[PDB]
């Protein structure tokens, strides 16, 4: 791409070619900075929300706790409804009734999806495997590699739990909008979320800010 | 649910002004 | 004038002084009275010159899907399932300086559409008779009075 | 050419009467100075596009913004009326703006000051404020919505001279190609 400006009355012309690469670089830098900013803003709003859920005790043990399940159900509703509002800015309220069940063992912890939903013929039930999610959050984190007291590790914890509730909410959306048959095949195959969400959500996603892979994935499948 | 053949055209007649 | 009809009917309903009720199975008297008022109002609309309507006609409520359609009878389960179920001006002005929800509007509209279908059927029964009523039920094949109906204001189609 | 730099000389003479330029823009606190310079330039451009009319609106609401979210891409100057013609002046963006043959043969046979960069600086300022004044004229003689349309599509005022002979925009042309 090149632009020319020349003296109309004279053959003299001073042509300057403009390089699209520099403009693309500037747009990319601005977009990445803005994405970082907005994700940090959404996360900060989420931590503020859970703070306004009135628990002094911190999240990790807010899960470790066995007896405490009223706060578990409240926070789970808060997270799922916060995600609902994120995808639905207009919505600030969820269904009138909800129920939660606290699974606490392997035989009740379905792998890959500790959090799930199925009806009791009157309302949908948030199955939750506290052990799995607790061990999930208990893992030490690489917060090093490449005046409220918060830590980078707690930021990882918030991002973790948000992604977990977000995937559970994607499955729940499949449930609500397509029946339990679509719910179960989307569980059996998450590639179907592409087809289901290009229809609805694309018309975005925090996880789409990055592309993730698994090292040696090709040979691990072998 | 009723294992019943559906009539698209009858519904259209319901909603054809 | 469409929103005029909506507001007129909603005001009539408020005069009646009423999803929750539909699931409220035992509220049969309320359902009968409201459908009675709705049928009278539709009779008023389609017939601006004929307002009188049957002030006492029998009623009944169905509760099972085998008693459902895929003396006035109503398919309570399905209807309960239903109820549970310009830039330039605003940019120009951007530089120039008892509530009802929208989903409730959708619910009321679906109620009105079902009830007006039922009342069209009832009118077929009354004028043409019971047999041609059954014929209309089997065959639903508008503007001929009908202008007083909001259905003629919008059209819905199907495609494979 | 002579009339072009004559317009520039008159503009800088008026600015020297104000007795004050890029450091003034960068100065965020002196929004009063920014508003005063903008008004003086707009009044002078009104004087030029209307040689016989010297009067220009001397009392309008002013404000100097500092965010690109208060900045229109391609429209540094905004005339939003809240009646009173509230004027937005994006300071950082204008600072960015300002911080960026045979005759020769015959010549071969023949044998307080300002710089070229400052000249281009003041030319950019005057061009920005005369585009602002053209937009203001569209607002006053056509309306608020006609103003907004002139902003969206600039083909409205491409006619220019129909008075615009004294405005620098009509005296130079620049094109763009892919």
């Amino acid at each position: 791409v090149r632009t020319v400006t020349e003296i109309v009355n004279s053959d003299e012309k001073i042509q300057k070619t403009y390089e699209l690469a520099e403009f693309d670089l500037k747009n990319l830098s601005s977009l990445e900075s803005y994405e970082t900013l907005k994700i940090k803003l959404a996360l900060s709003k989420y931590m503020a929300m859970l703070s306004t859920l009135e628990m002094t005790q911190p999240l990790l043990e807010i899960f470790r706790n066995k007896a405490d399940t009223r706060q578990i159900a409240a926070v789970v509703f808060s997270t799922l409804a916060f995600i609902h509002n994120r995808f639905h800015p207009l919505v600030t309220n969820f269904t009138n009734k909800m129920e939660f069940v606290v699974t606490e063992t392997n035989d009740t912890s379905i792998p890959g999806e500790p959090i799930l939903f199925t009806e009791n013929e009157g309302v949908l039930l948030c199955s939750v495997d506290r052990p799995s999610i607790v061990k999930m959050l208990s893992r030490e984190f690489d917060t090093e590699a490449l005046d409220f007291s918060i830590t980078e590790v707690e930021a990882t914890q918030y991002l973790t739990l948000l992604l977990t509730v977000e995937h559970a909410y994607l499955h729940y959306y499949i449930f609500k909008n397509y029946g339990v048959f679509e719910y179960c095949k989307s569980l059996t195959d998450h590639s179907l979320f592409t087809n289901k969400l290009r229809s609805t959500m694309s018309t975005n996603l925090l996880l789409s800010k990055f592309k993730f892979t698994i090292e040696d994935f090709d040979k691990i499948n072998s | 649910v009723s294992n019943c053949k559906f009539n698209i055209e009858d519904y259209n007649n319901i909603f054809k002004v």
